[PDB]
């Protein structure tokens, strides 16, 4: 589903069809590279979407003093500080899962159990 | 009488309040129509048959609300197929033979995947929407689909005709996405059930609190709505109380304003006497139509130049 | 008296561990889901419901010790003035201050106001309103109470001028 | 006789794919022309659902999930039968079924709506029925000089009422 | 409450409450005159319980009824024991003389 | 099956809706023909398996003795239900040449779908005969049997001079009803008739109320 680009020339590479070989050849409309696809897949709407919860970790998340604290262990390390909060993606319909990073293990893990 | 009738009506409208539009804005509405609604909400009565059959409810709501190939589009792919009679997906090859058993098509496939779920909460099989969408070309689209019971409904289309493929494809992708309907009338949205209960006259002769199926929308229409079977024609109500007018006549619809303010005026504050309201909802309407009383509506008539 | 103040006391504080039930059943991602609305608004119904039935039961139980020769008991039975409402919400506790029925809104980043830690849902944290008038209030409280009335005053002075319009 | 003629040889190559092999090819073949006379008993080629249920049929059986309806349509389940059964949702196999089953429960509580409860007491009494079963909610409407209204309504019949 | 049946059995009046009311027992004048006034009443019934779905028995209307015959009892001081010297023909030609001498719009054609 | 059941249905409760109309119009028709039973329809009105023919039963009707007895003058009405989708100017000008030939005054006309103005033009033509359209679906369902709409009446002209002598009006003042109702074409009326109207009023029960069709 990326978009690549020419190697000789960074520029978005379109799909066009072999008239005879019956073979995509992303061919560039800059140069004249051209390179055959992997897969027929070309394009994709996903007009349903639910993905958002969990990114934005940086490395040192515990570093900020507003975030709250809890003493569940990761399972993994088995010590007993943690960071934990909720999800950030924010929809009118998105859950109270929460997420729980720890220290020492340096792991994301969750409390949900279905 | 009609001046002590203004007064009455228009001291209780200090204290009021600010879902369902209600409150002020609500009431500036209705006495100001504004052809528009803001809620196109209408109420639908059953048939008296059927008492308290929860599958017809939902048979029944299935039947109203309008829903789009949107409501049950989840995966829609595009895929270049070369041979037009043998599958390059591993997939979908036996589907081949189940429709094998109308050559010169471009070797493009468009694929779309629903929602088992999605599909049969509104009972319909994928048997007869990949036979409509067949029916709304027959001439341009070759259209194929697997059973029901696999675990992954799929559309095969392509376009067949005796290079500019892609934009063309995706186009009429957006096309068939955003026109086709499939069942219901639409300007009518999602419906759900309340367990209303009705006084109802005892069979030996006394009143019961008796419980019953009710019908409620976020969608409007009259023309339509009456049609469909297994409905009560009769009991049906709409708080936008114009179309009630239009479709029904304009008894029926100061009646329906009537109810419309009453409901309004007694949600707080109750009560005023009945005379006052009826004077001015029927001196509201009796010219034959709906008049509000704006700069220019009911001013614009054959009247005192000096009111 | 002093023990139908621990009384209240302890009713309000099994108030608060349901809550805190039902949030670790919320938090654990298994809940009912409830028919109509969405996920967050029955957890909101949920709470809503709760702290009233925690408020109206205090001041029924209030109300009922209260003596037969206490005068504002015989001013509000005898009628003119105040009610049941009134002296419980003087007397026992306040309830959840809100705006437009949703209770005090996210304003800054991931929290309600930026003095209580990250990401929370409790009674405290929203501020659901814990004292009586008597005992005092945190500033918490008498924010929140100040917001409330805030909005009273505004919707009224813009419906004056509409509701004026519309009479004449 | 081109559709007699085209199904008669799908369930040819139906039955003849099967790992239950065909030596008694004759009963099969008999098998074959009582599933395609009745089959034609709906329509005669003279509908144009002849060919729909002849789809439901011929992909439940190629459809494995289950291969095992092969088995029993070959050791009885006879084809008179299955015209008039319809019972495509009912069969191949029982797994996907309580996953319909699953699927129909959702959709039927998700389709049931808004139920605020309204909460009651025994402290006023109605106008209507006079009963003490008050729907009380409580709230502010006017202006500065007031404390709350005291709404009121009557959950045992629906009166709703204020006090002063 | 209201079926009264002056040859019958089960719904008779007591005489006790009439003086002319034990040999009047099985009158068939009196019976006719019984008879199509609960006729009168019952068509009434199915008349408002058409005109209303539900069944509310509270509505607004002029003068009052309970309370202006509760101060005609309480003034001219009725006893709880002595037979009335009511007939039935006065109470029934009566409540007509009212019915029609209500009068609300002075005309006399046939519309008014 | 597919919506064929249901075209039936809909045509069927569409004669029904009809035919109470001609009724309580004021037209001779035994009140049990309007519960003609589905199935009986069906049977009487296909031709082999599915199909309706809708151009023959089409009927005539008569005016009550009580008709007469009011008013001295209608001739028979006479309904009809086109095949064709739209109304072909040709065919409708047989069916009113039909109706002149057969002396008809009421022009009682079913359209399946929409009506070209090029025969909408001479619709208003041969006075005194007059020609009303109605659709199918918006005659699915009698409008009159709907709770919310009070019963309607006619009056005659005599009983409308009647009223205004009585009342000292003056023909203007009182209140009025637009020609293009559906109550006012339901009842078919014309400019300057008068209509009584009875609701179930809720100080006194039976009401009167008068309309001016204008
Ligand atoms: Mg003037
Ligand atoms: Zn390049
Ligand atoms: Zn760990
Ligand atoms: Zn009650």
């Amino acid at each position: 589903t990326t978009f690549r680009f020419c190697r000789d020339c960074n520029n978005m590479l379109y799909p066009r069809e072999d008239k005879e070989n019956n073979r995509l050849l992303f061919e560039c409309r800059t140069c004249s590279y051209v390179e055959e696809a992997g897969s027929p897949l070309v394009y994709r709407h996903e007009l349903i979407t639910n993905i958002g919860e969990t990114a934005g970790v940086v490395q040192d998340i515990g570093s900020d003093p507003t975030l709250p604290r809890s003493d569940r262990e990761c399972p993994k390390c088995h010590s007993r500080e943690n960071v934990f909060f909720q999800s950030q993606q924010r929809r009118k319909d998105t859950s109270m899962v929460l997420f729980f990073v720890c220290l020492s293990c340096s792991h994301i893990f969750t409390s949900d159990q279905k | 009488v009609g001046v002590l009738a203004a007064q009455s009506i228009g001291e209780p409208a200090t204290q009021m309040t600010l879902k369902v539009t209600s409150g002020v804005p609500r009431l500036k509405e209705i006495l100001n129509v504004a052809k528009n609604m803001k809620t196109p909400s209408l109420t639908v009565y059953l048939e008296p048959g059927h008492a308290a059959d929860q599958e017809q409810a939902k048979l029944i709501r299935s039947a109203i609300e309008h829903t789009t190939l949107k409501s049950v589009t989840i995966a829609s792919e595009i895929y270049y197929d070369p041979d037009p009679r043998s599958t390059v997906i591993p997939e979908d090859e036996e589907i081949i033979q189940l429709h094998f058993s109308f050559d010169q098509q471009s070797p493009w496939l468009l694929r779309l995947e629903l929602d088992r779920a999605a599909m049969n909460d509104k009972d319909l099989t994928m048997g007869q929407v990949g036979e409509r969408i067949k029916q709304t070309f027959k001439n341009d689209l070759f259209v194929i689909w697997s059973e029901d019971n696999d675990e992954k409904l799929i559309i095969r289309c392509r376009v067949v005709r005796p290079a500019e493929e892609d934009h063309m494809l995706k186009k009429i992708e957006n096309t068939m996405l955003e026109n086709i309907t499939l069942r219901g009338v639409e300007n009518i949205e999602r419906v759900v059930m309340m367990k209303y209960d009705r006084k109802v006259p005892s069979p030996t002769g006394e009143y019961v609190k008796e419980p019953e199926w009710v019908l409620e929308t976020d969608g409007v229409n009259l023309s339509e709505v009456m049609t469909v079977p297994g409905i009560d024609p009769t009991r049906i109500y709409t708080n936008s109380f114009i179309d009630i007018m239009e479709v029904l006549g304009i008894e029926a619809g100061r009646a329906a304003l009537y109810k419309e303010v009453y409901n309004v005026i007694a949600s707080d504050g109750s009560y005023v006497n009945y005379r006052h309201m009826a004077l001015l909802v029927d001196v509201m309407t009796t010219q034959g139509g709906l008049t509000s009383v704006t700069r220019h509506g009911f001013n614009r008539s054959n009247t005192g130049a000096l009111m | 008296d002093g023990p139908t103040m621990r009384e209240i006391t302890e009713t309000i504080a099994e108030a608060k561990k349901k809550v805190l039930d039902v949030t670790k059943e919320a938090q654990a991602n298994l809940l009912t889901a409830k028919h109509g609305m969405t996920l967050r608004e029955s957890f909101e119904d949920n709470v809503v419901r709760f702290l009233n039935e925690a408020r109206d039961k205090a001041g029924r139980l209030a109300e009922v010790n209260l003596k037969d020769l206490n005068n504002v008991k015989q001013m509000v039975m005898a009628g003119s003035k105040g009610s049941f409402i009134n002296i419980a919400q003087m007397s026992a506790c306040v309830g959840q201050q809100s705006v437009e029925g949703k209770r005090i809104a996210f304003g800054f980043v991931d929290r309600t106001l930026p003095h209580f830690s990250k990401d929370d849902y409790s009674p405290e944290s929203k501020g659901f309103v814990e004292n009586s008038y008597l005992r005092g209030l945190t500033p918490q409280e008498f924010f929140f109470h100040a917001m409330g009335g805030r909005e009273g005053l505004i919707d009224t002075a813009v419906k004056t001028a509409e509701t004026g319009y519309i009479q004449r | 006789h081109k559709l007699r003629d085209q199904v008669l040889k799908a369930l040819y190559d139906v039955l003849a794919k099967e790992s239950e092999h065909p030596p008694q090819s004759i009963l099969h073949t008999a098998k074959a022309i009582e599933s395609e006379m009745n089959k034609v008993n709906n329509c005669d080629t003279n509908e144009a659902a002849y060919k729909a249920r002849y789809r439901i049929i011929y992909s439940n059986v190629i459809s494995k999930n289950n291969p095992d309806l092969k088995h029993k349509i070959a050791n009885g389940d006879i084809t008179p039968e299955f015209l008039a059964t319809c019972d495509a949702k009912d069969l191949a196999p029982a797994p996907l079924k309580q996953k319909i089953e699953e699927i129909a429960k959702q959709n039927l509580y998700n389709a049931q709506g808004a139920t605020i409860e309204r909460s009651v007491t025994d402290r006023f009494t109605c106008g209507k029925c006079k009963e003490k079963k008050v729907s009380y909610y409580q709230l502010q409407t006017r202006s500065a000089d007031e404390p709350l209204t005291t709404f009121c309504t009557c959950e045992a019949c629906g009166n709703r009422w204020k006090f002063s | 409450r209201y079926r009264v049946d002056l040859l019958n059995t089960d719904h008779t009046l007591d005489p006790s409450l009439l003086e002319s009311g034990s040999e009047i027992l099985g009158d068939l004048k009196l019976q006719v005159l019984l008879d199509e006034e609960y006729k009168q009443l019952v068509k009434d019934r199915k008349f408002l319980r058409e005109v209303f779905v539900d069944g509310e028995a509270n509505w607004p209307l002029p003068v009052n009824i309970r309370r202006i015959i509760q101060n005609a009892q309480q003034t001219f001081h009725i006893d709880h024991t002595k037979p009335s010297d009511l007939t039935i023909k006065d109470i029934v030609l009566g409540v007509k003389d009212l019915q029609e001498n209500l009068l609300v719009l002075r005309g006399k054609n046939e519309i008014i | 099956d597919q919506e064929n059941e249901r075209n039936i249905s809909r045509l069927w409760r569409a004669f029904r809706t009809v035919k109470e109309m001609v009724k309580d119009r004021g037209y001779f028709i035994t009140q049990e023909e309007v519960e003609l039973p589905l199935e009986d329809f069906k049977a009487k009105y296909c031709d082999s398996m599915g199909r309706p023919q809708r151009k023959m039963m089409s009927f005539q009707a008569n005016p009550t003795e009580e008709s007469i007895s009011k008013f001295p003058d209608m001739g028979s009405l006479w309904v009809e239900f086109c095949d064709e989708p739209s109304v072909g100017v040709k065919t409708m000008k047989t069916f009113v040449i039909h109706i002149q030939e057969k002396n008809f005054q009421t022009g009682i006309f079913v359209y399946q779908n929409n009506i070209t103005p090029s025969a909408m033009k001479l619709v208003p033509s041969i006075p005194p005969a007059t020609i009303e359209t109605f659709n199918e679906a918006a005659l699915v369902v009698n409008i009159t049997h709907h709770e919310l709409v009070p019963k309607h009446i006619r009056l005659s002209s005599d009983e409308k001079r009647e009223l205004l002598k009585r009342y000292r009006l003056k023909e203007s003042q009182l209140p009025r009803i637009q020609r293009a109702d559906p109550v006012a074409l339901y009842l078919g009326l014309k400019r300057g008739e008068v209509v009584k109207i009875i609701r179930k009023s809720e100080t006194s029960g039976r009401y009167a109320s008068y309309r001016i069709c204008m």
